């Protein structure tokens, strides 16, 4: 089954003026837990600014802000598991936090979110963008899948730079988060086209290639994200388009993971019944709903990862993960 | 013994769209115009006609004619009346497969998409009247031809196909994975249907198949009724050097052996077979 991963339908037991967490770091959990903010990079954002106002909130301070924000990330990891770019992100604050050495401290720590932000969320974004611009030429079809920030960043920037192309938008349920690129695409003007992962093989044999996003990259290359990408690659492997995904250098994950069954969030299954026959799911014994959040596609299905540094095979990743660190 | 060839040689000459396992079907029947040493003397015929053809066709065209007909012996026996009932049932097999490019034709031609883009193999003249039923249907599409050195074979169709106003590009001998994306679909002519279902066609067919398979592209096959020979190869060695040679050092094989795993669908006169389909055939044509 799933059972070592964990299910999740939590501000109940705090107090309104809240002294066990921060007051910004419940408004960010909180909305983490209902799904104000989604996606690993709008979530690493509002974690970085919600640890900027815990940081100019704190006063006394190395080990000290360390063993505070500590109860902060479990309150986190319990209102939604925080995916790589969030663990990235705490890891290099905790770095940032024992590196600062015997007020001041409290700029100098603040700025360094915003050199952070800026030139690996932000300028590496930019980056990105510069290389796959190169892998967009006229005429072709793209099939991009669910809501990326640097995805639909990506197709928009190659469009307003005078690319001709066309985009197919493949989606998947319950969170039908296509439709945030799909109305995004038609803001810009770009042609698109929008159907479900199950119509992706009648789709496949017109698409030129697959533009993916990436939640995690792992040690051995394996690309955690989205839970259709992996199948849709598969897909788009059995009718032979190049799959491009398109990572930050800074959500690559030391961890290492084979299958899809290690590290994979659950949704609360109650988004599974669409309008119903399933409604009464609970009183079912033996049915169970099981909606993953990631899954793991293989390096072998995966022929290019766009990076800040540049364009990698995506079994040189741990060349990357070595190079930064 | 002698003017045997020279009919051969004539079918040739004033037929070149017959098929050559047709020709060695006239100019046999016309033999056979000419008890049981019969039956010898037709084999001796295969013999000579196929020792200087040398075509997995030839060989396999007039032995199922020495079968076709030695199965109405079964049936009955007599000194004349067999030689003419041989006779009337030799014509009703020579013309049942006049009829076989065009029954291929309509059958295969539903099979190419408007706008596809084709890939074929040197020179077939089943390819060619895939393509001519293709165009007669107003269907729209492009013809990629490897040249098929060392004759030069791919050159020949594409000058008989451009006559038929197809996009056809004379590609590399050597460029079949490089064009293989251009690729919607493979159409080759089998020179001989060996029984596990593969194809002997010309040098290269192979590695046709073998980048077709590489990229899922489907690998069809238009052969014909009387291409069925009995034949199993393994590998390439298996395939008879009766069959592989014509005739710094040079090797020139001139056929190779396609497996039955490369190929999507083979097209011919018995209708549409899947690649196992055919050893079914082979048995029904042996019994
Ligand atoms: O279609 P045809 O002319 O009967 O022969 C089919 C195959 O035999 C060859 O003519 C000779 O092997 C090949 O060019 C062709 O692929």
């Amino acid at each position: 089954l799933f059972s070592h991963l964990p299910q999740y339908s939590l501000t109940q037991f705090m107090s309104i003026p809240s002294s066990v967490i921060h007051p910004a770091m419940v408004r960010l959990g909180l909305q983490y837990s209902q799904g104000l903010v989604s996606g690993s990079n709008a979530r690493c954002i509002a974690l970085l600014r919600a640890l900027q106002q815990v940081i100019q909130d704190y006063t006394t301070l190395s080990r000290d802000l360390v063993n505070k924000l500590k109860p902060y990330m479990s309150f986190l990891t319990q209102c939604r598991p925080l995916s790589a770019s969030m663990h990235n992100a705490i890891k290099f604050l905790n770095k940032e936090i024992t590196s600062v050495g015997s007020e001041e401290a409290k700029s100098e720590l603040r700025a360094a979110i915003d050199r952070y932000v800026q030139e690996k969320i932000v300028l590496a974004a930019q980056a990105i963008s510069r290389f796959a611009y190169q892998k967009i030429s006229n005429g072709d079809v793209i099939l991009v899948y669910g809501c990326s920030s640097l995805v639909s960043r990506i197709l928009q920037e190659a469009w307003t730079e005078g690319r001709r192309f066309r985009v197919v938008v493949v989606d998947s349920r319950p969170w039908l988060e296509g439709r945030h690129t799909l109305r995004s695409l038609v803001h810009a003007g770009v042609p698109a086209s929008y159907l479900l992962i199950p119509a992706a093989s009648y789709v496949l044999p017109e698409v030129s290639k697959v533009l993916l996003g990436a939640h995690a990259l792992l040690a051995n290359g394996s690309v955690m994200s989205r839970v259709g990408t992996a199948q849709l690659a598969l897909v788009a492997r059995a009718h032979n388009v190049p799959v491009l995904v398109c990572c930050e250098t800074y959500k690559f994950c030391e961890r290492v993971q084979t299958d899809a069954f290690v590290s994979n969030e659950l949704d609360d299954p109650d988004d599974l019944q669409c309008k119903v026959a399933l409604a009464n799911w609970q009183n079912h014994a033996s049915l169970r709903l099981l909606n993953l959040v990631y899954d793991v596609t293989p390096p072998e299905l995966v022929d290019l990862v766009i990076t800040e540094l540049g364009m990698i095979p995506c079994s040189s990743v741990p060349v990357v993960l070595r190079v930064k660190s | 013994d002698k003017e045997l060839i020279e009919y051969f040689k004539s079918q040739m000459k004033e037929d070149p769209d017959m098929a050559s396992a047709v020709a060695a079907i006239r100019t046999l029947l016309e033999f056979l115009k000419r008890i049981q040493g019969l039956r010898a003397n037709l084999t001796s015929a295969i013999e000579t006609l196929c020792g200087v053809d040398s075509s997995v066709a030839v060989s396999s065209g007039g032995e199922l004619f020495l079968r076709f007909i030695s199965l109405a012996s079964l049936e009955y026996s007599d000194y004349s009346k067999c030689k003419k009932i041989m006779i009337e049932r030799g014509e009703l097999f020579l013309r049942r497969i006049s009829l076989s490019r065009n029954k291929i034709a309509d059958l295969c031609h539903t099979f190419i998409k408007d706008g596809a883009t084709i890939l074929t193999h040197a020179y077939s003249r089943v390819v060619l009247r895939v393509l001519e039923a293709a165009v007669a249907a107003k269907k729209r599409f492009s013809v990629y031809v490897t040249e098929s050195q060392p004759d030069l074979s791919g050159k020949k169709m594409a000058k008989a196909l451009c006559h038929l106003n197809v996009p056809v590009t004379v590609v590399l001998d050597a460029a079949v994975g490089y064009i293989m994306e251009k690729a919607d679909l493979v159409i080759v002519g089998a020179e001989g249907v060996v029984e596990n279902g593969g194809i002997i066609n010309k040098i290269g067919t192979n590695q046709m198949a073998v980048c077709a398979k590489a990229q899922n592209k489907p690998f069809y096959v238009v052969a014909e009724s009387f291409k069925f020979v009995r034949l199993f190869p393994l590998n390439q060695q298996d395939v008879p050097d009766k069959f592989k040679y014509k005739a710094l050092k040079e090797e020139h094989p001139w056929v190779d052996y396609t497996a039955p795993s490369l190929i999507t669908l083979l097209f011919t006169d018995l209708g549409v077979l899947t690649p196992s389909a055919v050893s079914d055939e082979l048995i029904k044509l042996y019994l």
